[PDB]
C-alpha cells in the first residue's frame, strides 16, 4: 500500500516558469517553457514491502 | 597583450583539407578576419566566446555574421574552421581563417555543457531546437551543449 | 509529358539545376516543409519553392523567415530558376527542386545591377533594398540563372 | 564603368578624394555607390572616404563602413579602385562604380599603425588590443592623416 | 555553465596506498565500504578523494570526510591494506574493508588545514576552532586534493 511504503517529502512543489528573457530564446520569437520540481524521498518501511519475480 | 598577435597556436588546427563532403569547403581557399568580441581574452581560449562566425564576402576579407546573441540556423549557416597563415599564424584577429559551411574540426572553448558554436557578442551558449536539429529524438537547450554539431 | 505533373508523369514541367560548387563541390537536397521531427503520413511537398527566401531553422527542413538587407555576408537564398506554370503556387512534390545555395555558386534574379526581390510562390517584384534585400551585391554580366559565386 | 554625374564630392570630407599609388588586386565588378538604403543618392553617414575603409551591404549596393565598432580593423580589408574615376574617387551619388579588394593604402587619423579599430566614418584608429584586430607585423610611421599601406 | 563537483561527477582517478611508508598485514577492526558516510546506496557526498581518506560519521560504514574535525579519532585517519579502491568516491568498494594504521599515503579535500568544521559536500574548511590537531603534513599549508604522507 503505497501510502503506508514510502512518503513524499517536497521541497518545492511543481511549477511552471517561461522566459523570453533567456539569452538563446530571446533573440528569436522564441519563448522556453520549463517544467520543473524538487523532490525528496521517504521511507517508512524499506526494510519491508514485499515483491516476486516469477520463476514460472 | 593577448594572443592574436605574430605566429601563434590553434584551436582549430591548421590547413586541414577534405574535412567535409558536401557541405565545406575541401580546397584551401582562406582569407583576413574583421573580428567582432572574442571576449575576455583576444582571439579566444578563454570561457566566453573562442573566436566566432564569418561568412564569406568578395574581396580579401571574411567577416563577421554576425549573430547576437547566439541566434543559429540549421544546415548549413557557415561555420569558422582552421586557419591559415602569410605572415601571422593563428585563429583569426586580423590572420587568416578558412570557414566551411558547417565543416569541421570545430573545437570551441567552454565551462561544462555548453560550449556548442559561439558567434561574436554572447556568452557562450548552445542553440536550441527550431535552430538546429530537432529532427528524431534529440536533447538540445541553452545548457545543453557539445563541441560538434546537434 | 505534356501537363504531367502525375498521370505516369515524366517530364515533370518544371527542371531545376543541381549547380556544382566551387574548390571542392557543395551540394545541398531539396527540403522538405515539416515542423520538428520527420512528417508522418507522408512529407509533403516541399518546403522550397523555386524562386524563394527562404532559410533552414532545422537540419533537414526548411522553412520561412526572410534575409534583411544590410551588411553583406552569405547565402540562405536557394533561389532556384523558374519553371513553366505554377509560378504563383509554389512547386509540388514529384517535380524538380533543389537548394542552391551556401557554398556553392548560385542562380539569380534581374536582369542588369537592377534588382529587386522575390516572392515566396516564384514571383518576382520591384522593391528597393531597404528592409530586406535578396541575391549577393551585383556584378558585372549578371542576369537570370546566372552563376555568381557567394 | 565609372561616371562623371551626380555629386563629385566626398560628403562629410576631411581629406575628400585621395588617389593610391600600388595597385591591389582586381575585383571590378560593378556595383552602387547609394549610401545604406538602395536609391538613397546621399545619407548621413557618408564619410571621408576615396581609398578609406568600406563595407558592402546585401542587396546590389557598396557604401560606407558606418559601423562604429565589432569589424576592427587589421588583416585585409576591401577597397574603391580609384585607378578609374568613378563619381569622385571612390563612394558618392548613385550609379555604377568598379571597386576593388585590398592592396591599396588607406588612411588613419588615429594613433592606428599596427592595431586598428573601425570608425564609421571608414577612416582608421588604434586599437587597444582585448578585442580589437591586429595588421600584420607591419608598421608605418605616425605623423596623422599619413596614408599607411596594409 | 553549470559544471558539477563532488557528488560523483568529478575523475579523481586513482592512487596507490602502498606506496611510502611501512605496510601493514590484512585483519580486522574495519569497517564497510558504501556511497554515503552514514547514507545508502546511490546517496553520498564525496571530496577530491580518490584513493586515501574517508571518515565514519554515523554507523561503521566509510565514505569520503565527514566528521567533526576539532577531534580525529579512531587511530590514524584510517587506510587500506593491500585493496586499492576503484572509485573515486573516496572508498565505496562494496565489500567490508580491512584497515590499517603505519604510515600510508592519503588523498586530501578541501581548502586550507583540517582544523576546522565539515562542509557538507565533503571538505574541510576553517572553523571558529584553531590549533585543532591537523592531518598529515604539517608546517606546510595544504589545499583541496593534496597529496600528504600520514
Amino acid at each position: 500500500n503505497t501510502v503506508y511504503v514510502l512518503a513524499d517529502p517536497e521541497f518545492v512543489g511543481v511549477m511552471p516558469i517561461r522566459q523570453d528573457i533567456q539569452v538563446i530564446p530571446a533573440d528569436k520569437p522564441e519563448e522556453l517553457r520549463l517544467g520543473w520540481v524538487i523532490y525528496e524521498e521517504l521511507g517508512l518501511a524499506v526494510v519491508n514491502s514485499l515483491a516476486i519475480a516469477k520463476i514460472s | 597583450p593577448y594572443v592574436r598577435l605574430g605566429y601563434e597556436g590553434i584551436l582549430n588546427g591548421a590547413h586541414d583539407i577534405d574535412v567535409a563532403g558536401l557541405n565545406g569547403v575541401e580546397q584551401l581557399a582562406g582569407k583576413f578576419a574583421t573580428i567582432g568580441a572574442n571576449g575576455v581574452k583576444l582571439a579566444g581560449d578563454n570561457g566566453t566566446n573562442a573566436v566566432g562566425l564569418f561568412r564569406e564576402d568578395l574581396g580579401d576579407m571574411v567577416n563577421a555574421s554576425e549573430k547576437a546573441s547566439f541566434y543559429f540556423r540549421g544546415g548549413e549557416y557557415y561555420v569558422n574552421i582552421s586557419r591559415t597563415s602569410l605572415t601571422a599564424a593563428g585563429i583569426a584577429a586580423g590572420d587568416e581563417i578558412t570557414c566551411d559551411a558547417d565543416g569541421k574540426m570545430i573545437k570551441f572553448t567552454g565551462t561544462g555543457k555548453a560550449l556548442g558554436v559561439v558567434t561574436h557578442v554572447g556568452e557562450y551558449r548552445a542553440g536550441n531546437m527550431y535552430e538546429k536539429a530537432t529532427q528524431g529524438v534529440t536533447d538540445t537547450d541553452t545548457f545543453i551543449g557539445f563541441i560538434m554539431y546537434v
